[PDB]
């Protein structure tokens, strides 16, 4: 058991160190024990491996894709370094060293000796990075939990999912509730009315047993430390109360939540990123709920914007090679651009040529407002050049051509026609280089960097213990 | 509340309210009455607005009621004056007519509306060219009207110029467009001011379009504010602000400070007829005031801007941020009433909130999450320069403003790409704003041309370039634009400059004339000047020379104030306000302004005032006066004023580096970079010689002087010295100073040595005379180049000198001396003659005792020669090398000079210097120098500052205490820190000692200070002179045991061998406290004497053991571990065997030789068993009488008790114990003190102890030691030293025998009085004030005993104790750091002395202890 | 603070019935019924070397090493 015991500390020490780095990455000793208890319900060897599997399956969910992968690589080195040969240890460390830029050399080749490990070197040598990074997860042979699975296993009434500003799992939670156990109640924390209504709907829902969500807690935080800190601590009767589940939404990049509260509540990182085309379809999708307020020609501009926004946001992710730094573009930025679009049609003639100042205003005030680096400001602009000026056929992306309103001038026809152009397109394999004008070479450079980050942080973590 | 109450109270009067309006309006300053009626109002700017209806005022009227009518009429009055004017210009009336009768706000709005409408139609026709010239004419028309204008209306024309230039600029851009589409894009981005001639509600009739969006002009008065020059970037800010506001979103711009984000919010308000309220956030700003202000804004429907929102405290910021959301959420929805600060207040929908966000330490600050969805963030950027250049050129009087702006930018841009990367180089727009600002006065001389641009370029750009880049300038200036061949003011200034220098001593070199010219041309335009260069560049010469040359050329007198910036505190210099009585006291920089501003009783109006800051300049100091450096030209008090500075009043800055200062500070001022020293090596010496000759003229006849100057001229030529100064560099220089700055040291010495033998020059042979000169010149030239050298280097340099001087001329020897008869004339040069010293047994240790050597006399002579020159001396060298002794003995011998020792520590204040001096110096108001600080007696005073490279430096890194001495050496007096005037010190000299700056603890000193010093490196001597020296020391003490007179030399040789070995075996490579010096030898020599003078008749076996014990206590007590401790046991053995071969020795280990005077009446070797038993009978007693503490008496402890005993017995007893923890170092000290009959003082310090408290604890123990004759033992622990100052006080108590600060002023007089009481009581009168304090000090030195207990010397705080030289040198260091295995077993045995246990297998007790 | 210091080191000034201790200045009577304990929260904060040596340092912290001990109890409940 000492042999089991020694491993579990270095495991917990690793999970602990993630909490030092980032606030949301806490782990408690009881979390670790509850996890280790699960492992039961050469025997010592199997139980050990049952731990490393179980630890991966439970604590993976509460980390982001980077930390998922650092935990995988580290855990693999914590296990296979002790168990496997010293021949093994330097071969895998030499490979982690190529993935980081620490060193580059070729490991021990032994025919039939190691094939799993011979298969990794193939990934690293083929310069295929993301696959090499995942190899450490796969090597654990675990069926990796969905937020859903987590929720089903969990019997806690509280949950906090942090997420990057790129997304909001608000809509994941909607389909999670609808598919089983219904009872979805979205509560925005805005002003005093919202907080005031909020705390009312909280106390009532727990007795009723409905699901509740507290959208974007970070913003309302001063209140959290006063009301929620007391309230969630007091509510050990919430365990006694009807099957009910409360959810809270954070942002990782942003104001730091209290650790005690955070540890009480289950944790997930919504890491789930939509396609360019899918976001086009999600954007265009809602715009029909308005009714009909604007003319046929506008619908075209609104479709254009739907593409534009879905292209800049996709480009946001890929830095450095893409934008210089991480910029976040919102639904608010879409709204202000559409507002100006309705207005430029309301103030101008139905001649198509108003297009020049549509570019400038969208690229320098509406979206270029936040942008501070001149390098990036030209990117926004060159994209407006492409999305906004164009005659009759645009070809926003290589597959798809966007044709200008027809003489028939039907707005219901045009919706159907522009929805049809979306349904016909299939977003290619290489979308991030083919659709966002940027070259493939740059995409790989990005892939290489995120590899480098996981491999570095693991080297560092191994030496530290 | 306060101001509100005054208004309601003052209602009867009405007139009193005008003061408060300025606050609740922002635009207006005071209200105008006929008393019955309000005729109008005036703005803070000066502009007079008259109302349409003058409001009548009566007893039965409320302030509420009358003021509310005023607000309404004031806006209506604006519409009136607007339509009145707009209609006029519609009927083609010239703008010059309108200006005189319409308020700016009204005429501005009218121009905008008419312009916009005239350009709107011009887009249809495309008749741009014809409207353009038309406007261009109005531009010139307004420009010439400005020159003929009353200053108040001069603001109005200038403000309108901002606008009319913008007008023509837009039309011009429109003229240029490729197509009509291109023109209609450009036009959409502009702010278009329209009118409704269709509907009523006239205050709602004027509206503004931009980017497709409209914004209704609210009518509110703005006055005539200085209008922001229109840039594309400006319009874009205006464009975002309108796009945010249209959707009911708040505007927010983040960016670097100095981008004018608030200026923009201000401007954008004004353009729409609003006075935007700016909340400067976090400037001691209450939340309750802002919560007030917020409600006021939501009711009045005003515009609020949070100027640098980021700088608010988390508590405040949450509260504010939450409030703002309510408002922005209320507007977005349009809720009539919204709740904020838990009150239902109504919200005007005219309301808007703006947040400027300056960057923090990380980068650009952020909005709280709630505000992110409520505001719209924008990135302010500095404007591309080209655009601002053109406009600024256009306002001043254009010529071709388009091409000058191209050309200026290209040039500045080209400089950046072509010049070297230098730290102080700025070719940023700040620089072109400066070149442009410099242009205005320059136009007055020449034209509104490129040639005036050209001259401004070379006025600002050139003085800051360094020689390589100085041609890059000339090459690209002529490449871009070639303007003029010759300069005006070429002859007239120059002759006024040369005549000033001939009088000053100076030589007109290519460079000195250049840098003199560059300066002259700068003072003209620039009010603040910066002079940067290598220390001794000639900067104080250039400016003092130009300044002087202007009183000859203009005829205007100068009044110069040189202030060392960093010697004084910001409070001492700018203005200090005192906590409780909040009394405003002047300071230094503000008080000298009051002579010019407050009381120009004499001529200050016709005079020029110049305020020079010699010292290194830092942000904190320049920031406190940034307002004078601003366009303001006014000084801002911390509380209670702005004081205006005239154009007479110039600020200079001379410094050596700029690394600390801000590019912002530079570009307000004019920078004069001194690339090289102004003048030739020869030319410096030339001036220097003549300056030296002048000193002598007041103590030497013309016949003597004429003849001595004839000698100097023919003895040394430049060709010789050239190679000597070249070779000076090929040498290793400790405390290095550059060759050029060595010259004052040379010539001053040379002149003094020659003027010394002046009587012997009357009759002496003309061949022989030359040789006397040449020898002294060769000598003085040696110490001035090679004095700070190894002397191993000096010897080699002596030949280098001989080489390059003429071959026949008298050669220099290592110990060369000149010899002359006392009463009868003789000549010849013979060397190295030494007196023989006899001193008795008691004389062996004496604070004033030096054994003359080949080197002692050599050093004492040169050191003394420098004082006669009156040059500052810096003695550098390792500890124990004799800097202190050589200095002290050369001066304790002479009647001329009188010495005062100041011992410097890590943190010494400049007042410490002054307090120490106040006993020996006397202020007298003699007319010769106003206040003077001469010495309190008639003959010269010498301040010896020991450890001058020890005091620390500002966070920027500048040691003020050093700069204070630099002030004394260069300026000759100093500014009084409290009373605030100049005191010129009379006949006081600076001499300092310091360790090499490669040594740890040591701080590097400023070449600006060390340039004034002759530097002498003194090392250790021989290992063979040391042996000679201490032989005479043993000789003296062996007058007590004459039977061993044979044995004095082998004892002296042994002592030195042990020294040599300890120093080599145990160095600072093993432990930091392994630091040995001849001080230890002198401690050993005396330590032997003391045992003899109070011991039984000594056998040869006794004496060697007596010597061995002292050798142990002086060299090995400090040694750590056992490997080194055993090493010394064998070393001691090894040394006796080589020098004193005997068979009578015993075990020489410290444990076996125990010497004490506790049992014996004499200091004798005692028995191990006799001592242990004596301690045991005394420890019971000490246990019972004092603190009850059980301990085991063991072998080590007895040895240690004797260590402390000898320490506490010596007259000056300082011992520091290093004991880890639990060793009992603190208990043993208390015990040995109690045995010796010493009062045990242990500072009762605690968490809540101030310095004053510890000051008290010290002061008492000091006063009880002299006035009560206490014989106290002061135990200071590492815990006791709470601040750094505590330890600094402890130093002063050791290095000197008193703390001067404790007893100063009145507390000095009280002590002085009490002292005379006790002095008389004991039976002596002491005549002088100095004679009494010298007893007081001498009493402390023999009654006060400081014992230090530090546990881990590895700790950084306990490191500082050991580090401190004062403590380390004047203490006996002892090591108790670990328990020995033998002492562990010994202690364990006595503890298991009680026997519960019974026989066992195996001893039973012996086994348990071993586990 | 330094003053408690004599109370920590067992130093006292004896009388027939009364036992006195010096704190700051005032000499106060020690009961015998009197007990002293010192409490701290953070091992990050360093206590002075004088105290640390006379004081009985005890760590009431649930450590990482706590997991080692607690996993064997959990393993053996599910193993034997
Ligand atoms: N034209 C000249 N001919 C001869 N000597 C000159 C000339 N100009 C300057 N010097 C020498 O240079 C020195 C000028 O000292 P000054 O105080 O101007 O230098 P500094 O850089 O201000 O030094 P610090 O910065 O230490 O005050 C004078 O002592 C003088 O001997
Ligand atoms: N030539 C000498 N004559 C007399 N004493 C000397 C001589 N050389 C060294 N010493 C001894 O060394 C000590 C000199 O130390 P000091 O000059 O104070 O050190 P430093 O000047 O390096 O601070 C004196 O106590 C003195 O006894
Ligand atoms: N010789 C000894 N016999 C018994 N106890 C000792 C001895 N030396 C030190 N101690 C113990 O170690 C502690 C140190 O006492 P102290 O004299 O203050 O030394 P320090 O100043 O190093 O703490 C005491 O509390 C004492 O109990
Ligand atoms: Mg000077």
């Amino acid at each position: 058991y000492s042999i089991i015991g020694k491993h579990s500390v270095k495991i917990f020490s690793m999970l602990e160190k993630f909490g030092q780095f980032h606030w949301f990455y806490g782990i408690s000793i009881g979390q670790f024990l509850s996890c280790f208890k699960r492992v039961f319900i050469t025997r010592v060897d199997e139980i050990l491996w049952l731990l490393y599997q179980e630890v991966y399956c439970q604590f993976s969910t509460a980390l982001d894709k980077k930390f998922k992968m650092i935990m995988a690589m580290t855990m693999f080195c914590l296990y296979k370094f002790d168990i496997e040969s010293e021949q093994y240890k330097e071969a895998v460390l030499t490979m982690i060293g190529v993935l980081s830029e620490s060193s580059d050399g070729v490991p021990k080749l032994t025919v039939d000796t190691n094939n799993d490990l011979r298969y990794l070197w193939d990934y690293v040598t083929t310069k295929s990075y993301i696959s090499a990074l995942n190899w450490f997860k796969n090597e654990f042979f675990v069926d990796e939990w969905n937020i859903a699975d987590v929720v089903a296993n969990s019997d806690n009434n509280y949950f906090t999912m942090a997420s990057e500003r790129d997304v909001d799992g608000t809509f994941k939670l909607i389909e999670l509730a609808k598919a089983s156990k219904e009872s979805l109640k979205i509560i925005p924390l805005g002003s005093i009315e919202n907080l005031n209504y909020a705390q009312e709907e909280i106390s009532k829902s727990k007795i009723e047993g409905g699901w509740i969500l507290l959208q974007n807690i970070q913003m309302s935080l001063s209140w959290v430390k006063t009301y929620l800190h007391k309230h969630v601590e007091e509510t050990k009767a919430a365990e006694e109360h009807e099957k009910f589940k409360m959810f809270m939404t954070c942002h990782l990049t942003g104001d730091k939540l209290p650790a005690p509260l955070l540890q009480r509540t289950d944790r997930f990182v919504y890491e789930d990123i939509p396609g360019i085309l899918d976001t086009v379809k999600d954007l265009w999708g809602s715009q029909f709920f308005t009714g009909k307020i604007s003319g046929v020609w506008s619908v075209y501009c609104t479709f254009l914007l739907s593409w534009f926004h879905a292209l800049i946001t996709a480009r946001t992710r890929l830095v450095p090679h893409g934008f210089s730094k991480k910029y976040y573009f919102n639904d608010c930025d879409f709204q202000f651009a559409s507002v100006y679009l309705e207005n430029v049609l309301a103030t101008n003639s139905t001649n198509n040529i108003p297009w020049a100042q549509v570019r400038d205003h969208i690229a320098t005030i509406v979206y270029g407002g936040k942008i501070d680096e001149e390098k990036d400001l030209e990117v926004v602009a060159k994209l407006c050049a492409h999305v906004f000026c164009g005659s009759d056929n645009l070809q926003i992306v290589p597959g798809v051509r966007i044709p200008q309103p027809l003489l028939q001038q039907s707005e219901e026809e045009e919706r159907a026609r522009l929805t049809a152009i979306l349904s016909n397109t299939i977003e290619p394999a290489d979308s991030l280089s083919s659709w966002l004008q940027l070259p493939r070479e740059s995409i790989l450079n990005y892939e290489r960097l995120q590899a480098k980050e996981v491999a570095s942080s693991t080297e560092q973590l191994l030496q530290e213990m | 509340n306060d101001d509100l109450l005054k208004i309601i109270g003052s209602g009867k009067h009405h007139d009193q309210v005008s003061k408060f309006m300025k606050k609740m309006f922002g635009s207006i300053e005071s209200i105008i009455f006929l008393e019955d009626f309000i005729t109008g109002v005036r703005s803070v700017e000066g502009e007079v607005l008259n109302l349409n209806e003058k409001i009548e005022l009566k007893d039965s009227i409320q302030a509420q009621e009358w003021l509310n009518i005023l607000d309404t009429e004031i806006k209506l009055s604006v519409f009136t004056q607007f339509r009145d004017c707009l209609g006029q210009i519609k009927d083609g009336t010239d703008i010059e007519v309108v200006v005189s009768k319409y308020i700016f706000q009204a005429i501005l709005l009218s121009a905008q509306v008419m312009w916009t409408e005239l350009v709107e139609k011009c887009l249809q026709t495309n008749q741009f060219s014809k409207y353009w010239k038309e406007v261009d004419m109005k531009i010139k028309g307004l420009l010439d009207k400005l020159n003929k204008s009353s200053d108040n209306v001069k603001k109005k024309i200038e403000a309108l110029l901002v606008e009319y230039l913008h007008f023509n600029n837009v039309i011009g851009q429109l003229k240029n467009c490729s197509t009509k589409e291109e023109a209609r894009l450009l036009w959409a981005k502009v702010q278009k001011f329209y009118q409704k001639n269709d509907t009523l509600d006239d205050l709602n009739s004027v509206f503004i379009s931009q980017s497709g969006y409209l914004l209704q002009y609210k009518f509110e008065y703005i006055g005539i504010p200085e209008r922001l020059i229109y840039t594309p970037l400006l319009l874009i800010g205006f464009a975002t602000l309108t796009d945010s506001l249209h959707q009911k979103y708040g505007g927010c711009f983040f960016g670097p400070a100095g981008t004018g984000k608030t200026e923009t919010v201000k401007a954008f308000g004004q353009n729409l007829g609003r006075v935007v309220v700016v909340f400067n956030c976090d400037d001691s700003f209450d939340y309750q005031v802002l919560s007030r202000l917020l409600v006021g804004i939501t009711q009045i429907g005003a515009w609020g801007c949070f100027d640098e929102f980021n700088r608010l405290d988390e508590k405040v910021l949450s509260a504010v941020s939450a409030n703002i959301q309510q408002i922005q959420n209320g507007l977005q929805v349009g809720k009539s009433h919204i709740t904020l600060l838990e009150e239902e207040t109504p919200l005007s929908p005219h309301t808007a909130v703006f947040i400027t966000l300056n960057p923090g330490y990380n980068g650009r600050s952020e909005l709280p999450e709630n505000l992110k969805k409520s505001f719209r963030e924008f990135s302010m950027k500095s404007p591309q320069s080209g655009t601002i250049a053109e406009m600024i050129l256009q306002i001043m009087g254009f010529e071709d403003s388009k091409s000058l702006a191209s050309k200026i930018v290209h040039f500045l841009e080209l400089l950046s790409s072509k010049c070297s990367s230098m730290n102080h180089y700025h070719f940023g727009l700040r620089t072109l704003k400066g070149v442009l600002r410099n242009c205005s006065p320059l136009i007055s001389e020449f034209g509104e041309g490129e040639k005036t641009v050209v001259e401004s370029l070379k006025r600002v750009i050139l003085p800051s370039l360094g020689d390589t880049d100085e041609l890059v300038f000339k090459d690209e200036l002529s490449k871009i634009f070639d303007s003029a061949g010759t300069p005006l003011n070429s002859k007239a200034i120059v002759q006024c400059l040369k005549d000033a220098g001939q009088r000053s001593g100076f030589s007109m070199s290519e460079e000195f004339l250049k840098k003199c010219m560059q300066f002259y041309y700068m003072q003209k335009t620039q009010q603040a000047l910066i002079l940067v260069g290598k220390a001794g560049c000639g900067k104080t010469a250039t400016w003092k020379t130009v300044i002087d040359a202007m009183a000859i050329f203009d005829g205007h007198a100068n009044v110069v104030y040189v202030i060392d910036t960093k010697v004084l505190t910001k409070e001492s210099l700018y203005g200090s306000m005192l906590k409780a009585t909040l009394e405003w006291r002047d300071g230094l920089f503000t008080s000298i302004l009051r002579r010019v501003n407050d009381d120009i009783t004499g001529t200050f109006k016709n005079s020029r005032i110049w305020v020079v800051f010699d010292s290194d300049l830092d942000p904190e100091y320049v920031e406190a006066m940034n307002s004078v450096l601003d366009d303001n030209k006014i000084l801002t008090l911390p509380n209670g004023e702005r004081l205006p500075i005239p154009p007479n009043f110039r600020i200079l800055f001379e410094t050596d580096n700029l690394d600390h200062t801000t590019p912002a500070t530079i570009t307000r001022c004019g920078l004069l970079w001194f690339s090289t020293d102004v003048c030739s090596i020869s030319s410096k010496i030339d001036h220097l010689l003549n300056k030296s000759y002048e000193a002598l003229d007041n103590k030497l006849s013309m016949f003597e002087l004429d003849k001595l100057k004839d000698l100097i001229s023919d003895s040394f030529d430049m060709a010789s010295l050239t190679n000597i100064f070249t070779c000076s560099n090929d040498l290793v220089h400790i405390l290095g100073v550059r060759t050029f700055n060595k010259l004052e040291t040379a010539v001053q010495l040379a002149v003094h040595l020659i003027s010394s033998y002046r009587q012997w020059f009357q009759n002496l042979d003309d061949k022989s005379l030359k040789d006397v000169i040449t020898l002294l010149i060769k000598r003085s030239l040696l110490y001035a180049l090679a004095g700070d050298s190894t002397g191993e280097s000096q010897r080699a340099f002596i030949q280098t000198i001989n080489t390059y001087f003429g071959h026949d001329s008298q050669e220099l020897s290592d110990y060369s001396t000149i010899v002359i008869a006392n009463d009868k004339l003789s000549f010849s040069s013979f060397c190295s003659e030494i007196p023989s010293v006899s001193l008795e047994a008691h004389e062996v240790m004496r604070p004033d005792i030096v054994i003359p050597t080949i080197d002692t006399i050599k050093h004492e002579k040169i050191f003394y020669d420098l004082l006669n020159s009156k040059r500052g001396i810096i003695l550098c060298g390792p500890p124990g090398s004799g800097k202190t002794m050589i200095m002290n003995n050369a001066l304790r011998n002479s009647s001329l000079y009188d010495v005062v020792g100041i011992n410097f520590s890590k943190d010494t204040t400049t007042e410490h210097i002054l307090s120490a001096l106040h006993r020996h110096t006397n202020y007298v108001t003699t007319s010769k120098g106003l206040t003077l600080l001469p010495k309190s007696d008639i003959k010269n005073l010498v301040l010896f500052c020991d450890e001058i490279n020890l005091p620390k430096l500002d966070k920027y890194g500048s040691q003020n205490v050093v700069l204070f001495l630099r002030q004394l050496m260069e300026k000759q007096g100093f500014w009084k820190t409290p009373e605030n005037k100049w005191v010129t010190i009379e006949r006081i000299h600076i001499v300092g000692a310091c360790n090499p700056p490669t040594d740890p603890g040591r701080i590097p000193m400023s070449e600006r200070f060390t340039r004034h010093a002759a530097i002498l490196y003194l090392g250790y001597p021989s290992g063979k002179s040391l042996s000679q020296i201490y032989e005479i020391y043993y000789k003296a003490i062996f007058k007590l045991v004459p039977e061993f007179r044979s044995y004095t030399e082998p004892f002296a040789r042994a002592s030195v061998h042990l020294y040599n070995e300890c120093k080599a075996r145990y160095s600072t490579g093993l432990q930091s406290h392994y630091l040995f010096s001849p001080r230890e030898l002198t401690r050993l020599v005396r330590g032997v004497y003391t045992a003899i003078n109070t011991g039984p008749r000594q056998t040869l076996r006794s004496l060697i053991r007596l010597w061995a014990y002292e050798a142990w206590r002086i060299f090995a007590d400090r040694l750590v571990g056992v490997k080194e401790k055993n090493s010394f046991e064998q070393l001691l053995y090894e040394t006796v065997d080589k020098y004193l071969p005997n068979q009578d020795l015993g075990n020489i280990s410290s444990t076996s030789l125990l010497f004490s005077g506790l049992l014996s009446l004499d200091f004798k070797e005692v028995n191990k068993t006799d001592l242990v038993n004596f301690i045991e009978e005394r420890f019971k007693t000490f246990c019972d009488e004092e603190l009850e503490v059980p301990m085991v008496i063991h072998e080590s402890m007895v040895d240690h008790i004797l260590r402390i005993d000898r320490a506490l017995k010596q007259v000056q007893g300082h011992m520091m114990l290093i004991g880890a923890s639990r060793t009992g170092k603190t208990i043993l000290t208390r015990f040995v003190a109690w045995l010796n009959g010493l009062k045990i003082v242990q500072p009762k310090i605690h968490r809540h102890s101030n310095l004053s408290d510890f000051d008290m604890i010290l002061k008492k123990a000091i006063s009880d030691c002299s006035l009560k004759e206490s014989r106290t033992c002061l135990i200071i622990d590492e815990s006791n030293i709470l601040e750094t100052a505590f330890l600094e006080r402890m130093n002063t108590l050791l290095a000197n025998a008193d703390i001067p600060d404790l007893f100063q002023g009145e507390e000095y007089d009280k002590l002085l009085n009490n002292l005379r009481n006790k002095t008389r009581s004991l039976g002596l009168l002491l005549d002088t004030e100095q004679e009494l304090y010298d007893w007081f000090v001498g009493e402390i030195a023999k009654n006060l005993h400081v014992v230090f207990t530090i546990c881990d010397p590895t700790n950084n705080k306990s490191s500082a104790m050991i580090s401190s030289p004062a403590l380390f040198n004047r203490c006996i260091i002892n090591w108790m750091g670990d328990w020995d295995t033998k002492t562990m077993s010994q202690v364990a045995n006595n503890m298991v002395d009680v026997i519960p246990m019974e026989f066992t297998d195996f001893t039973i007790r012996d086994a348990v202890v071993n586990i | 603070d330094p003053i408690i210091s004599r109370l920590i080191s067992r130093e006292f000034n004896h009388a027939g019935n009364r036992v006195t201790v010096e704190i700051g200045d005032h000499e106060v009577d020690v009961s015998g019924d009197f007990k002293l304990f010192i409490h701290s929260c953070d091992p990050s904060g360093d206590i002075p070397i004088f105290l640390r040596s006379r004081v009985r340092l005890v760590h009431f912290v649930t450590n990482k090493e706590s997991i080692e001990t607690r996993i064997f109890d959990i393993t053996l409940t599910e193993e034997n």
